[PDB]
């Protein structure tokens, strides 16, 4: 069931995902053509949002809906399959609930994402459960993709190294990173990371999206005018490789 | 050579003055006073300009225009040059957007201007496809300080350079952290094999005479703007001629 | 698949007391007193540069016993392994006695039909040379001092975390595994099966047959023994044999140890 | 190109075993037990290059190519070596350095040079110099190949991250090489090292040789019965991915 | 001024092999292999406290030769100097290698009418030399080892920052005169003139007729030597000097190297 999980994620592949706070938020996003929403309500420590608020949102749009649960929240993660939701993001963004251990994803029904930075990072997501992987810059409003990029090449060239490697050097390879061998075999296998790999973190403008897609990633997360920004995004993310749409989208997006 | 043509283009600036624009009266004030290019700019996180305001100012001019884009960030520089842009600045000013790499410039037709701080940076930008290095120093305090020792830090080595043993220069190749080719060129030139603006707290017409006294192609600039502005670009045609420098410098007014 | 046949293969030497020898008569001697099997070489005390044994005397010891012939391989030498699958040696020990040939990089084990030992030190040393491919562990304290004491951390080591490891939290076997270094499906092997999921002898000191005895009573499937650097080797052969095959008989233990002579 | 020519000349060495020897009588005896080259030398103490009367004895006494060791930096020393019509010049880091700061400028002449290198980045800094010829050197006169496996490990590994890598990050890896990005390139295109690469240090046994050449080297340098063990380390090096060869050679060869 | 007229004295020197004696016989062999002075003195392995050589035996040497004859005074002890300079040598050598005797002044050259060698290890400390009197200039790498490869680190030195002075923007010649710790006027003196104002020697482990060749290669004067620490000092001494004389000469250097017996 865990390929299932891992194949239903793919139909996100080539979508920008936008976090919604309200019925009237996640509507826009969905006519800018948002391939799926992330409900939350918003210092102080963050949880998973009101279930109410969520049901709301589910009922408002059709696409697929997301929500947060805190780093080991496992029953936090109970409400939101219990909910329905689409997916569940065990999200470092909100206050983490357990330093020590992730939710054990295997036990759901539901799809998980998981942040990480490195490759070793996604591999142990992975193996836990998570269907789909995000890579995190800045946690924090930033609007710097600074983070971002360093994370998104740091998986890419691990994967390129592991691609070429040695075989008989591998096994050093995944002791180094501390992921499961196995996993790292089948990622070395087939030349890239064996879940669908979104960029996320301080991404602000339509350049970034395309910027985050050029450097191999499947889709991105995104968190004055919004609703002309979010179609801008998305477009940019569809067409990331053609610079006189990228400008076109760009020109007068108010202030980022 | 296609860098060849790009160093070519940016030649033509040899002995003027880039100024800083952030809407087309100012950019029109600056070709006024004869800048002998602009850069485009709207100013937290800072990115490339807006296309929209960017596309007023090539407009409102006919001298070439510049743009700013994020270090790293090859896809604003996609944008950039799709607009039509002269120039593209990849710029440390702006909000870094990759720690480790730079802009792989070779991949677009537009030339490219990147800072640097000594001779090694100058010539990995170069290696990079950069057609242009500005040698920076502080930048938004109106000190020359740094901008001074960063010139005389890359001239100085060049000279060093210049006279060195054949036998060392592998040996400084790799101290300078440099392309080995690159800089024997340099050497063989007696200067960088590309134009050297300098940047960075350039104030008053005596600091835009002094960076060119120092050996610089020309400088960026950052009471009454278009007093200064003129004054500085007399300071830059004229930079060693003191009865000029005192005349455009008498009552410049607060700077 | 290939590698539960060589797991497998190794089960055989269970209660076993594998004996090294440098030449046929103590191969012979070895065997006569029961040992499950011998390992083949021509090292603290001397220096140099200690290899693989030459093939020569490998052959000769494998033509004087019936008993299973093993020989060291450097550590990542895997052309030594090669030769000496080559030759037709029962068990190739790749073992960090001999001067390690690779700092980084461990043999590729499974790119051989031999069945392969390897040193360890914890569990997870233990997980990570099986997923290379060895089919039989051995916990290896100190060598060539004739001290237990570091055999019995090891041992203790092991065992002990597998014990953690049984009754652990599910949810927390994941973390486990990364503070383990160790592959995860092979430490959650290791946990539903309580145990080492290959065979798991004792090395390094055991001197006395009491000894030998307490590795067995601390877990262990077998023991190695460096024997013939003591008074009579025979006897003490013997003696450490039966200790193993009869660990839990004091009476049996006190009888073995009587008059062994020098240690 | 003067260049491609001196690497076309060591090319002619592939697959071969290289030995030292201090008298016409060793030189015979190498070349009778098929080396592909012989290396002149006499030899605590400072280690300089040998006398041309011994290196005109051997370069006389042998039809195969004659090597001599010039000390590091020691353009003089290499000036005479070429004079004298030796066929490859080793600026050789087993001799005392003469130069902490400088190797020989070796483009500066028309014999072939042998440099030593522990990794990627020196490998080409020594090939920019003009090295055509590169040794993987372990450590000398230990009999063991530890550092060696380090050493041709440590390059075959960088050149199999560098085969694979993004582009655009090329740039960074060769500053972190600190090594000319022209030759960097060029091994990247290459997919292996632009010039023959032999390793040097501690092999001791035929299955050391064969081992070496398992792990990529184009040949290998060798510092009881010297005969027999000569012929098996050659053998070891012409079938090293032949074990029944490589037992055959080894069974009975005596103390190392 | 006299001081031109002891760096002049020195020019006759260039193109020249310095060889140490410690006896007649030796001076003799040093002037017959062509040496262009010989340097009188009675180290390493040894220890005790090395001063001045007696007078008698550098009476004996200056009478065995026709040469210019030199000999070594402590650093700092100007009353060995005026001793050597009553005897009438031709130059003396304030020099390292013997026991330092003033470990915060060197001797003040210009007091003296004999013109005067000091060693160096950089450009700073040779001009520091020069400005005290010192009329030749030599870089000294380590002594008694029959190593060269500090002697090469010197040269570098020196002749690497005289490259980088001469070229140098004058407004920053100033800060660089500072950065040496050396007198201003010396330092532009050396950036007009493109090299030191003085005769520069290269000193210290030069063993074979390649060293020689080498430092004349890298922009030495000439070279000073210890030869009779070999197998046969005149075949040796021979080959040093043609070496110094044909230093871009690669066939001569072979030729004068080839049977030079144990260095």
């Amino acid at each position: 069931p865990f390929s299932v999980k891992v194949g239903l994620a793919q139909v996100l592949r080539g979508g920008a995902i936008v976090e919604v706070s309200s019925v009237n938020q996640a509507k826009l996003a969905e006519s800018a053509g948002a391939c799926s929403v992330i409900v939350s309500d918003p210092g102080g420590v963050r949880r998973m949002p009101d279930p109410v608020l969520i049901k709301e949102v589910k009922r408002a749009v059709s696409v697929p809906v997301m929500a947060r649960a805190r780093v080991g929240h496992f029953v936090e993660a109970q409400i939101l399959e219990s909910l329905a939701v689409d997916y569940i993001d065990e999200s470092e963004i909100i206050s983490v609930a357990d330093d020590d251990h992730f939710i054990n994803k295997h036990n759901f029904r539901s799809p998980f994402i998981c942040g990480c930075r490195d490759t070793g990072e996604a591999l142990r997501r992975i193996r836990e459960g998570a269907a789909m992987i995000r890579i995190q810059g800045d946690l924090t409003a930033t609007g710097n993709i600074a983070e971002t990029v360093k994370n998104v090449r740091s998986l890419m060239g691990e994967v390129r190294v592991l691609n070429n490697m040695d075989d008989d050097e591998v096994f050093t390879f995944a002791k180094k990173i501390s992921a499961p061998y196995d996993l790292v075999a089948q990622t070395k296998q087939m030349g890239r990371v064996p879940v669908v790999q979104f960029a996320s973190g301080g991404i602000t403008t339509p350049a970034d999206a395309a910027l985050m897609m050029q450097l191999g990633c499947d889709g991105v997360f995104v968190g004055p005018d919004p609703f002309k920004k979010l179609r801008s995004i998305v477009q940019a993310v569809q067409h990331y490789n053609d610079p006189h749409v990228l400008a076109e989208m760009s020109s007068g997006l108010e202030n980022a | 050579s296609p860098f060849s043509v790009k160093v070519g283009l940016a030649q033509m600036l040899r002995g003027g003055v880039i100024m800083d624009v952030v809407n087309a009266e100012q950019a029109r004030i600056a070709e006024e006073a004869g800048a002998c290019a602009v850069m485009a700019l709207e100013r937290g996180v800072a990115r490339m300009s807006d296309p929209q305001m960017i596309k007023e100012i090539k407009q409102a001019v006919t001298i070439p225009v510049m743009a700013k884009a994020r270090i790293g960030h090859f896809v604003e520089a996609q944008i950039l040059e799709a607009i039509g842009i002269d120039y593209i600045d990849e710029s440390e000013v702006l909000t870094l957007a990759d720690e480790d790499h730079h802009i792989n410039k070779h991949n677009f037709r537009i030339p490219f201007v990147c800072g640097c701080r000594n001779l090694g940076e100058a010539l990995r930008r170069i290696r990079e496809g950069a057609a242009m290095i500005r040698t920076k120093g502080e930048a938004g305090t109106g000190n020359i300080i740094e901008a001074v020792r960063h010139v005389r830090s890359v001239n100085g080595d060049i000279r060093v350079l210049r006279n060195m043993d054949d036998d060392e220069v592998f040996t400084f190749a790799k101290k300078l952290a440099a392309p080995y080719d690159l800089v024997m060129q340099t050497k063989q030139l007696g200067r960088l094999p590309v134009v050297q603006f300098a940047a960075g707290g350039v104030a008053t017409p005596a600091d835009a005479a002094l960076m060119m006294q120092l050996g610089c192609d020309g400088v960026f600039v950052g009471g009454d703007p278009a007093r200064r502005a003129r004054a500085i670009v007399q300071a830059v045609t004229h930079y060693s001629d003191p009865e000029m420098l005192v005349e455009v410098s008498c009552g410049l007014g607060e700077a």
